[PDB]
């Protein structure tokens, strides 16, 4: 995250961190339930074998409430391709269930029509992650969050060099130099509704980070609710 | 207006059935007696910050 604010105690409890063999965070994830993590399909190419870290806010200090989970099943969308970045979604089933506690809790999965008419129409959402704090930088050791305005679909398509499919949405600022960045990929974009946070997006990609006239591109979670529901039964 | 008027006073999901508001909740919540609020079934319900 470039700009924004640190996630304080209990503020971003749905955040998961994908960790390689070297125990370094490379992508984010969203806790959907005790056995399932939502992430980006493209994250699965960033490491041969990876684990899931939950309840982590600072990667330098062991947090007690912090836990490492092994992946049992990787459920990747067969339609994902590096050429388009379309269908940038994957579901992970863990070997052991997550213990919910302070800093560990799932985000809600909304119903499709309501998310589209009610969540997607709010002014903003919140993106969070351990990604780079500047376009050229190292992975943050602190979990950050940033409030990001929903971006008009037409402005989104015009801002981009690449095709913005119907499985994608824009969020961010045109002038303000704050946005998600590399390493935030797979992480949550949640929308608050009456003090309840619903997962609305998956950090997917962007042309640089926090660049003027550019936005963060997210996998639209609503386009995959049935596929997510199905994945959780298998 | 129904669901367009302040989410039909629902806490969460608002649906329209026979020109009437029908509220529902995500998993881990039970719809309240007033048929509008969503009550957590146990500790750590989805979407709640753990600030306490
Ligand atoms: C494969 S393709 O054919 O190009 C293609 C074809 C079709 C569609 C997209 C693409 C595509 C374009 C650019 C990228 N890339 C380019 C390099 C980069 C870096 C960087 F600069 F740190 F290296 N970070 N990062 C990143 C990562 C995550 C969030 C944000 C973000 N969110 N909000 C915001 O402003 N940025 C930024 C990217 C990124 O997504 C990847 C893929
Ligand atoms: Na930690
Ligand atoms: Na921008």
């Amino acid at each position: 995250i470039v700009g924004g604010q640190e996630c304080k105690d209990g503020e971003c409890p749905w955040q998961a961190l994908l960790i390689n063999e070297e125990n370094e965070g490379f992508c984010g994830g969203t806790i959907l339930s005790e056995f399932y993590i939502l992430t980006a399909a493209h994250c699965l190419y960033q490491a041969k074998r990876f684990k899931v870290r939950v309840g982590d806010r600072n990667t330098e200090q062991e947090e007690g409430g912090e836990a490492v989970h092994e992946v049992e099943v990787v459920i990747k969308h067969n339609r994902f391709t590096k050429e388009t970045y379309d269908f940038d979604i994957a579901v992970l089933r863990l070997k052991t269930p997550i213990t919910f506690r302070m800093n560990v809790a799932p985000a809600c999965l909304p119903e499709r029509d309501w998310a589209e008419s009610t969540l997607m129409t709010q002014k903003t959402g919140i993106v969070s992650g351990f990604g780079r704090t500047h376009e050229k930088g190292r992975q943050s050791t602190r979990l950050k969050m940033l409030e990001v305005p929903y971006v008009d679909r037409n402005s989104c398509k015009l801002s981009s060099s690449f095709i913005i499919t119907q499985n994608m949405f824009c969020a961010g600022y045109d002038t303000k130099q704050e946005d998600a960045c590399q390493g935030d990929s797979g992480g949550p974009h949640v929308t608050r509704f009456k003090d309840t946070y619903f997962v609305t997006g998956i950090v997917s990609w962007g042309e640089g980070c926090a660049r003027k006239g550019k936005y963060g591109i997210y996998t639209k979670v609503t386009a995959f609710l049935k596929w997510i529901d199905r994945s959780m039964k298998t | 207006k129904l669901c367009s008027l302040d989410n039909g006073d629902c806490d969460q999901f608002c649906h329209e059935e026979q020109n009437s508001v029908v509220c529902s909740c995500a998993r881990g919540y039970t719809l309240a007696d007033n048929g509008k609020a969503c009550i957590p079934t146990g500790p750590y319900p989805c979407g709640k910050q753990t600030l306490e």
